[PDB]
DNA sequence: CTTGACGGAACCACACGATGCTGTAGCTCGGTTGAGACGA
DNA sequence: TCGTCTCAACCGAGACAGCATCGTGTGGTTCCGTCAAG
């Protein structure tokens, strides 16, 4: 086939050589007849026929002679598609370079320059000049001149000079550029600077001198004198009604420039002045700027419309943006569009489809089943009879419809499971029907969309879709542990109105013999389907691998459960069963037989329950009817109240005692309390209204009314929905910001007025506002988040290191959010885990977590485990399938070959379209404290006073386990003690974000030291001696004289020695900073630990974007360099230079800090490099310089699952973990001797480089390196493709980039292998790619 | 549609001989296709149903004759895109 | 389905299908009244008893009985239309009724 | 009688090179040269490859000796 | 800043054009005659303000304003090439004429796809005058009959004259500004490019391949050297009469009956005119 | 009836964002926000009470 | 198995404009770049 | 006293007439394919 897909600059002649002829005539086609001429944009010599087997002169029209040449014509007669192989060229007489290149958002030509793009633009414009080999000259090659500079540097030398413009003079510039030795002057000068703008320009220009010199190619190739012209039948030239004629724009735009190149032949010959050639090079710069792109400098109009041309980049990339044509339309062969609607007769394993369309869908395999039985063996005869409906063809057409699969796509695409494999059937219309328990995992209600289906030719495409997306095989989300196939409302009400506790019914204490025997007393019309009954069971547990014990249970079952028991086979036990069937009780009911069966058995499981209840939903009877909202008595008396405390809420607004905000916030948190009052109220009489007895008075159960049953089910819908159906509807906020105060006295069984509906109408039509935003929202973001994700396959079995990162359950707030079980599911452990015993070992091997171990680790009590992360794997160019868990479509281990990130990036992708102060720390639940990095010192009170803000407070639970963590500041108290008893509700840490304590270390008697009253600090009374100490003064309010002075209070003994801290060598000294006050006076005895001085102190979208973009925020978290002590530097000279000065390494280099946001860093205190100080978040980027890739994965994860767990989905973090690796797989490195000082590379080129030069000549030839992370939007642009990336990216870039770059790429990605239509790597393609690897290069 | 007549800048079906074209196979389409670990069908796709010369005719072959051989062969796609990347001047190559 | 009513905020259907009942009651109630050949006072004290509710006007005791009675029953033999406001319209009461 | 792949599936646990080897078998069988060994129960040849890939009658050394 | 375009600076490049007394012209044109490069340099650089008025009567056009401003000094280098000072009058409406001349040419040749020579843009050109002239008058849209009938031309004349104007429109600017979908994917070629047609072309050569090896040698010969279609040339039985047969009577008997054969067995194979040709 | 803010001197679907596409209680009586078509463009195009 | 007559291509001369050329002289959000600011 | 480190705008995406051949229309014979007639 073919290999190397490289690219590379090419010189003129090779153009030349791919082309077949020069044009020189505008002729396309002729006046009188509808045949073209000869040297024009449709001749026949240099591109071919217009039709098949034929001449332009007319004299051969056999079909024998494939590459002969006509007499007449200097044309070759081959077939119709020879006009899409040649193509031409236009001669220029003078060189015109390429627009590409400068108009872009780098310009190449001023960078291999060192110049800017206003001059380099301004010399083809023609109204600067530029020299060439200057050698002995005042102005070198890179300087610029006007007309009359050059004009006097033309007569202060006379000789060894050129003045040359516009582009021929950049060809000989690229000529006598010396590339590969210009490269050595910069490589020289590199070490000399360490600027940035200085840096980065020097950077990118060492870049495009190491592009040039691995190219292989030279830099004089740019600009070209040859230049092609586009092939005549893809530009199109078609007679249409009437005489008229078809064109695009392209043709116009070459046909001019063929113009504008025959008027520049024709005035080169007759001893033109300069200039006319310089306005006419210019015209030609101008029309081939207009050739390459449109909308920027040209903007050319064409005649009788408004609408510009379409330029060649409108033929590379079309419509839609930066998006190539093949990119941004495909229709494929063998579709068409449908509407589906449910068919509740069809299996899992089959479907339905419509005769009219089988009649098309299937006609290959028509034509080979006629033509091969022996009734008719032509092709217009089998047309004739599948379009004039005869009698035996579907007799015939049945044979490929029972065992061959279709494909059927919905056409807005949000998931990998809008496409599926089924097996139709024979049916009448012209509608499909389709399974229903499928489209749940289409996330497509049958709402009359357009779907269309598909149809591959071969069978082992057949084979392969019914291997991978045959509905018996991806049962199981991408998102989560939840099956994808869920059931809706309907069997879920079958198993609610079945399995049920009555007190009251026909048949109440009776016996039955059996399962089927029960059925047949339920069916008989005497007995009920809820009644206190008893039946034994003959079931089956599978416990023991191999083996199905058989064993009988008395239970306590009703008439339901015995007809659940009925239809669940014998691999669930009975006691399962025996809940009131929730939707996420019968989700973790499938999730669990599913994890414990297999595949079949599910999907046979499936049909038999989705068909018994389906017809015990048919022989059911609820209905939601006007007696089944109830309405309460006391709320009226909740609003008529509330209504007279808002009018005194008014009353004592207008006579003058509040303010606006103030009542307002009293009524936006009353109002809300109302309503979830009137909420609870209405479950309360929801949960009550039933009134049945059985042989007494009165007895009280669950309501047996529909709302009651949607509202504990739970299928669609939640509880905050109903209160809108009959109690308060809630509180609709403004779309400006504010919320309304009054609310709907009202509901919707009574009937709303006109001012509650016109509240109601806001909210709705700004939800229709995030309804309809949120879907080009998350396409958007996918349509890069995949697109970074698209180069993550896998070829490696096993590679042996070791490594992890530590994976914690989400402890935040009062309890935990999020279990350790929901986390770990599906996984692969990295190391041993470690008992808190002495030397106990679960396991010493990497096994897969399955469903025995997740209740193995729940009776067990650890709660830090280290799984097998893939960011921090060995392997070279992709990921192996060791690190990956199980978390896909099957129930065991990953293999090699699947593309792991498309499906981590569609579990993010797919529910984006569902998305729209510290004052004291208390526990909820009853555990132990557990001390995790952080100092503290006790004090003379008995109190515990933490100087480190870098500690947190972790609540162990009896056995040892963390169920509740929280964050504990600088400063805090910690009234209880570590290692005591348990207590639920108690106060264990407080601190106030109010004032802010400044604690000492050490005892004795204080003394200020640099306090001046004036300068620094002073005397300020308040009114009836309210407040006598010492006030501070503010830094900027301060004198001229006590600016730089700062206080320091000494801390001695009483006795007059000095005292200083153990561990460092300076005394304990405390700083007095502005706007504080002194509690005690200097020279009295003051104990350690005690307050010196009293300092004061969005969501969804755009959050999910701008911590995939890993860019800073509009107020970003500034954190210390190094961990340990940290000082202040200096404080009025326009910035805040907050040194850092540690015990073991000291560094001169200090982190600057803005005087807009506030610094809470303490002087002198011992801030770690995990302590934050500012206010705001810290991007993953920005923290990534400090500490590593574990806090700030799991800080990762955390500030992903905590905004995706309020909406109701469940993601793992391997979906992200996997992305984060590949954004984290560029590094960059800070050291000289192998490459530059500063470039960006692969850490996988890193690591093999290292590997190289460490087993060599010298010693060590590499150095250390220095890890970067990236976004979206600048991760897949430091690829090594081209095609991959002028998908995204702008052509006009890209391929500049690539012209320059002269990488011989290979076939590794997938962009690459899908632009094109050869084999993909990622699949079932390894034995094709082993293959070509043995083949190629090797023996 | 069973078979529609090809384009005239690629070899893929549209309408305008009496016959409605098919759906739009995107970006999203095929990244849901490649969503699972498969890499036949993603070539099939693409070179039998579109995008070739003689690919289509070999493939039909093999179905009326009964026998399959799966002969890879060379697409028209990477035709054009040579052609329009040799239109700006590029040095492209085989190694082998 | 009964998921319209929870999970799509409008519980209007339930009210609408419960009015048509009542108007195919009424509608079948006329039609077997025209069936039984009753006289036009039963007719007139029918329309009577139908056009007193609570809510809305009566505008009865204009029509005359030969021409614009049999040419509304010719033309309510088909069902009966109501007149519901927007913000105002029928209470849940006359729909018990 | 239907098409079950978590035979093989639960077999195997690789769900890879199982397509390659039905893909083999029903070129075999649609070339005429090898008979099947599992009976048809009127089907086209994609069942017949995937049955005998579940059953665990033909194997890739068993393939590469029928080829 | 500065700006970044090309017609200030081309407008600001010949603003150093003089405009002096005629007789300095008079010289440039007598020096021009007996050859030297400096008068005509400077007659094509010091004559530009008639070029850029010409220019600026000819806007809104299928060209740019460059291409005007190209024509224009392109014609008035042509103009004083060939110019004869044996006159004695100025040279400004001997370029005015070649720069009408020129920007006729440009109109007829950078203007349509289709490329016309200079009689038939010209009868275009007062047809769409007398169009513009009646009209005016008629207060209704151009109907050929008016134009055949104030022209003294025939109808069909006209009307074939009218069909060469196409105007064709962008490939691009679709339907409505929500430009959705462009016209690219809209039409197809009207040469068979389906995989039906050729599917049934190799499957009808197929077919006919082996109803002619199944039939009798003489008659596939008669049959494939008469139309050339296994394999033989475009000759007949009168270039085939010393290879097949002589007798042209015979062999066109054979011909035909040849043909009968080939009708009933495709008539007892199921093959007939209606399931053929719909 | 219909009130779009599209075309020319106007609003596209693309220019909407959050500015337009919200509703302010001056509306009393004035624009519907209960009649606007669904799809790609909700919000800018209203209605006529 | 032989014979002589008419309608439809097949290069080709004649030809009628017809191609081709020439002279008159008055919305949100990310990569680029110029500009102020601080320490050795 | 100067090199380097941020920092806010800049830009771009989802006329008229005449002259020198000329190219297929328009037959012009001629060859060919077929139609009666023995
Ligand atoms: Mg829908
Ligand atoms: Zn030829
Ligand atoms: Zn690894």
């Amino acid at each position: 086939e073919f290999d190397a897909i490289r690219i590379g600059l090419a010189s003129p002649e090779m153009i030349r050589s791919w082309s077949f002829g020069e044009v020189k005539k505008p002729e396309t086609i002729n006046y009188r007849t509808f045949k073209p001429e000869r040297d024009g944009l449709f001749c026949a010599k240099i591109f071919g026929p217009v039709k098949d087997y034929e001449c332009l002169c007319g004299k051969y029209k056999r079909l024998k002679h494939r590459g002969v040449i006509c007499e007449k014509c200097g044309v070759e007669v081959a077939l119709a598609k020879v006009r899409r192989e040649r193509m031409g060229h236009i001669e220029l007489a003078s060189p015109v370079a390429h627009i590409w290149f400068l108009k872009s958002l780098p310009s190449r030509i001023g960078l291999l320059l060192d110049m800017t793009l206003r001059d380099i633009e301004r010399v083809l414009y023609f109204e600067s000049y530029v020299v060439i080999d200057p050698g002995m000259t005042t102005l070198e090659k890179g300087q610029l001149l006007n007309d009359e500079q050059y004009f006097e540097a033309l007569e202060e030398f006379g000789d060894d000079f050129d003045a040359r413009m516009g582009a021929e003079a950049v060809h000989e510039l690229l000529n006598a550029i010396d590339l590969e030795h210009e490269i050595g002057r910069l490589r020289e000068e590199i070490p000399q600077t360490n600027s940035e703008t200085k840096i980065k320009k020097l950077s990118k220009r060492l870049k495009l001198m190491e592009a040039f010199q691995g190219s292989g190619n030279k830099p004089e190739w740019m600009v070209l004198t040859v230049l092609p012209v586009l092939p005549p039948d893809l530009r199109p030239l078609v007679p249409l009604d009437g005489g008229r004629f078809a064109t695009s724009d392209l043709n116009d735009l070459y046909r001019r420039v063929i113009n504008r190149n025959n008027r520049l032949k024709r005035l080169l010959d007759l001893a033109a002045p300069d200039i006319i050639v310089r306005n006419e090079k210019r015209m030609l710069q101008e029309a081939v700027d207009a050739l390459l792109d449109n909308g920027r400098r040209g903007r050319a109009i064409t005649g009788s419309n408004k609408r510009p041309l379409k330029s060649l980049a409108d033929m590379i990339k079309g419509k839609q943006g930066r998006f190539r044509q093949n990119l941004l339309g495909k229709r494929v062969d063998y579709s068409g569009r449908s509407v589906i609607t449910v068919g509740p007769t069809l299996r899992l394993h089959q479907c339905g489809l419509p005769k009219k369309m089988a009649l098309e869908l299937f006609k290959p395999f028509i034509f080979g089943k006629l033509e091969g039985r022996g009734m008719a063996t032509t092709i217009k005869a089998a047309k004739k009879m599948v379009e004039r409906e005869l009698p035996e063809v579907w007799d015939v057409l049945a044979e490929v419809i029972r065992e061959h699969p279709v494909l059927l796509n919905r056409a807005p695409t949000l998931h990998r499971l809008g496409i599926q494999a089924f097996e139709p059937v024979l049916i009448e219309g012209k509608a499909i029907q389709l399974h229903p328990l499928v489209c749940a995992a289409y996330n497509a209600d049958f709402d009359g969309d357009q779907m269309a289906v598909h149809v591959p030719l071969t069978l082992e495409a057949q084979l392969e879709a019914r291997a991978l997306m045959m509905s018996t095989n991806n049962i199981l989300s991408p998102a989560n542990g939840e099956p994808i196939i869920v059931p809706s409302q309907d069997v879920v009400m079958g198993l609610y109105y079945m399995t049920r506790e009555a007190i009251n019914a026909k048949g109440e204490g009776m016996a039955f013999a059996d399962l089927q025997e029960v059925d047949r007393a339920y069916r008989s019309g005497q007995a009920s389907l809820h009644a206190r009954v008893k039946v034994r069971i003959n079931e089956k547990i599978k416990g023991e691998d191999g083996q199905l014990t058989a064993n009988t249970r008395i239970v306590d079952t009703t008439v339901g459960r015995a007809l659940l028991f009925q239809v669940v086979p014998a691999g669930l036990p009975f006691d399962v069963v025996n809940q009131s069937m929730k939707k996420k009780a019968i989700s973790k009911l499938i999730n669990h037989c599913y994890r414990v069966v297999g595949l079949k058995d599910t999907v046979i499981f499936a049909d038999q329950l989705m068909y018994t209840g389906f017809a015990y939903s048919t022989i059911s009877g609820v209905s939601i009817g006007v007696n089944d909202f109830v309405i309460p008595d006391e709320k009226a008396r909740i609003i008529n109240a509330a209504t007279d405390e808002v009018k005194e809420i008014e009353s004592q607004y207008a006579s003058g005692l509040v303010t606006q905000g103030e009542k307002y916030n009293k009524v936006i948190d009353l109002w809300s309390k109302a309503n979830d009052e009137v909420s609870k109220a209405m479950m309360a009489n929801l949960s009550k209204e039933k009134v049945v007895d059985r042989e007494g008075k009165e007895v009280d159960q669950e309501s047996f009314n529909s709302m009651y049953m949607m509202a504990d089910s739970g299928a669609r819908g939640s509880a905050a929905q109903i209160r809108q159906l009959a109690g308060m509807r809630g509180l609709m906020a403004k779309p400006d910001g504010s919320i309304i105060e009054t609310p709907i006295t009202a509901n919707f069984r009574e009937g709303l007025n006109v001012l509650q509906y016109f509240i109601s109408t806001h909210g709705a039509r700004k939800g229709l506002a995030d309804t309809a935003l949120k879907t080009a929202n998350s396409g958007y973001l996918t349509r890069r988040l995949v697109d970074v994700a698209q180069d993550l396959v896998v070829t490696e079995i096993d590679c042996g290191t070791e490594h992890g990162l530590l994976m914690s359950p989400h402890i935040e707030g009062g309890d935990v959010v999020e279990p350790l079980g929901e986390r770990v599911l599906g996984r692969v452990i990295a190391r041993d885990v470690f008992k808190p015993g002495s030397d106990e070992v679960i396991v010493p091997a990497g096994t897969l977590i399955d469903e025995k171990w997740v209740d193995f680790l729940e009776v067990m009590s650890v709660d830090e485990v280290v799984v097998r992360s893939p960011i921090t794997c060995e392997t070279r160019h992709g990921i192996c399938a060791m690190c990956y868990g199980r978390d896909l479509a099957r129930g065991h281990r990953v293999n090699i070959g699947e593309a792991v990130g498309v499906i981590a990036a569609q579990s993010i992708g797919e529910p984006g379209t569902q998305l729209t102060a510290a004052d004291n720390v208390q526990v909820k639940n009853g555990g132990t404290i557990r001390l995790h990095n952080l100092k503290h010192v006790v004090r003379a009170d008995g109190a515990l006073v933490a100087v480190s803000r870098s500690g947190e407070l972790a609540v162990a639970d009896d056995f040892g386990r963390e169920r509740e963590r929280y964050k504990l500041p600088y400063g805090a108290v910690i009234s209880v003690k570590e290692g005591d008893k348990v207590d639920p509700g108690a106060i264990v840490a407080k601190w106030d974000p109010h004032t802010h304590p400044i604690v000492t270390e050490v005892d004795g008697t204080v003394a200020f030291v640099g306090m001046e009253e004036g300068i620094t600090v002073k005397r300020q009374t308040d009114e009836l001696t309210g407040l006598t100490n010492i006030e501070v003064m503010d830094p900027k309010d301060r004198p001229a004289a006590g600016k730089d002075i700062r206080p320091a209070v000494k801390l001695i003994d009483a006795a007059g020695k000095d005292l200083l801290l153990p561990g460092t060598d300076v005394p304990a000294q405390y700083f007095l900073p502005a706007n504080a006050l002194v509690n005690l006076t200097d020279g009295a005895k003051v104990s350690i630990g005690d307050v010196v001085a009293r300092i004061p102190q969005t969501g969804g979208l755009p959050r999910v974007a701008d911590l995939f973009e890993a860019r800073r925020p509009k107020e970003p978290s500034i954190l210390a360099e190094i961990s340990g002590t940290i000082s202040f530097g200096k404080e009025t000279k326009g910035k805040r230079r907050l040194v850092i000065t540690p015990n073991d390494g000291s560094d001169p280099y200090e982190e600057l800090i803005p005087k807009w946001r506030h610094l809470n860093v303490f002087e002198g205190e011992q801030v770690n490099r995990g302590e934050v100080i500012s206010d705001g978040p810290s991007n993953p980027h920005d923290i990534l310089r400090l500490l590593g890739v574990s806090s700030l994965a799991k800080y990762i994860v955390n500030e992903i699952q905590d905004v995706y767990r309020l909406q109701g989905v469940k993601i793992n973090d391997k979906h992200i973990e996997t992305i984060l690796r590949q954004m984290l797989r560029k590094v960059e490195v800070s050291e000289s001797g192998d490459s530059s000082f500063i470039k960006g590379d692969q850490v996988e080129l890193t690591q093999v480089l290292e590997e190289n030069e460490q087993l060599g000549t010298e010693d060590k030839f590499p150095a250390k390196y220095e890890r970067v992370l990236l976004g979206i939007t600048k991760a897949s642009l430091s690829t090594e493709s081209f095609i991959s990336a002028a998908s995204f990216q702008e052509t006009t870039r890209v391929l500049t980039e690539a012209a320059v770059t002269g990488k011989r790429d290979f076939l590794r990605g997938l962009k690459e292998n899908v632009v094109v239509g050869r084999l993909i790597p990622a699949g079932t393609g390894l034995a094709y790619h082993s293959e070509r690897k043995r083949q190629r290069d090797l023996g | 549609r069973s078979t529609g007549s090809y384009s005239l800048v690629t070899q893929q079906p549209l309408g305008g001989k009496a016959q409605f074209g098919g759906q739009r196979f995107g970006e999203m389409e095929v990244w849901a296709l490649e969503a699972y670990g498969a890499a036949y069908t993603l070539q099939e796709m693409l070179t039998v149903k579109s995008d070739d010369v003689n690919g289509r005719t070999k493939m039909y072959k093999n179905i009326v004759d009964g026998d399959h051989r799966m002969e890879a062969g060379m697409p028209e796609s990477f035709n054009v895109l040579i052609k329009e990347i040799r239109s700006l001047g590029i040095d492209i190559e085989l190694e082998t | 389905n009964p998921l319209g009513v929870p999970s799509r905020m409008n519980v209007g259907q339930i009210l609408e299908t419960h009015l048509g009942l009542a108007a195919k009651g009424l509608g079948e109630k006329i039609n077997r009244m025209l069936e039984e050949q009753r006289k036009v006072a039963e007719l007139r004290k029918f329309l009577h008893e139908i056009y007193n509710e609570i809510g809305g006007r009566e505008e009865n005791l204009d029509e005359l009985g030969d021409n614009e009675i049999l040419a509304l029953a010719k033309n309510l033999r088909g069902g009966v239309p109501m007149a519901t406001p927007v913000f105002d319209g029928a209470k849940e009461r006359e729909i018990k009724a | 009688a239907r098409v079950t792949v978590e035979d093989c599936l639960d077999n195997v646990d690789n769900r890879f090179e199982l397509v390659m080897l039905a893909t083999k078998r029903a070129r075999q069988l649609a070339t005429g040269g090898k008979e099947p060994k599992v009976a048809w129960e009127n089907d086209k040849p994609t069942v017949v490859a995937l049955r005998e890939i579940a059953s665990g009658l033909v194997d890739e050394n068993v393939v590469q000796q029928e080829d | 800043t500065r700006a970044l375009d090309a017609t200030q600076l081309y407008l600001n490049e010949i603003g150093f054009s003089p405009l002096l007394t005629p007789e300095e012209e008079v010289h440039f044109a007598r020096l021009a005659q007996k050859g030297d490069p400096a008068g005509r340099k400077r007659m094509i650089e010091s004559n530009l303000r008639l070029v850029v008025k010409i220019a600026r009567r000819y806007v809104n056009r299928g060209l740019s304003l460059l291409d005007l401003i190209e024509e224009g000094n392109l014609g008035l280098i042509r103009a004083v090439e060939k110019f004869d000072p044996e006159r004695g009058f100025r040279f400004s409406t001997y370029a005015t004429w070649w720069i009408r001349q020129t920007i006729e040419r440009a109109i007829m040749n950078q203007t349509r796809t289709i490329r016309l020579p200079i009689h038939v843009v010209k009868e275009l050109n007062v047809y769409l005058r007398a169009a513009r002239e009646l009209t005016h008058k008629l207060d209704h849209e151009p109907s050929p009959e008016e134009i055949a009938n104030l022209l003294e031309k025939p109808v069909a004349e006209v009307k074939r004259m009218l069909g060469l104007n196409e105007r064709v429109t962008s490939v691009d600017v679709s339907l409505g500004p929500d430009s959705d979908k462009t016209l690219l994917d809209t039409l197809t070629d009207d040469r068979p490019t389906d995989p039906c047609e050729l599917l049934q072309d190799d499957d009808l050569s197929e077919s006919i391949d082996q109803w002619l090896t199944e039939l009798t040698d003489k008659q596939r010969e008669v049959v494939i050297r008469r139309f050339g279609l296994r394999g033989h040339e475009s000759s007949t039985l009168e270039e085939v009469g010393q290879e097949i047969g002589l007798t042209r009577e015979r062999v066109r008997q054979i011909q035909v009956e040849a043909l009968k054969r080939l009708r009933e067995i495709l008539e007892k194979n199921g093959l007939s005119s209606d399931a053929l040709f719909q | 009836r219909r009130v779009s803010a599209l075309g020319p001197g106007g609003l596209t679907r693309e220019r909407a964002g959050f500015e337009v596409r919200d509703v302010h209680p001056t509306h009393y009586g004035r624009v519907c926000p209960i009649e606007t078509p669904e799809g790609p463009n909700i919000g800018l195009i209203n209605s006529l009470a």
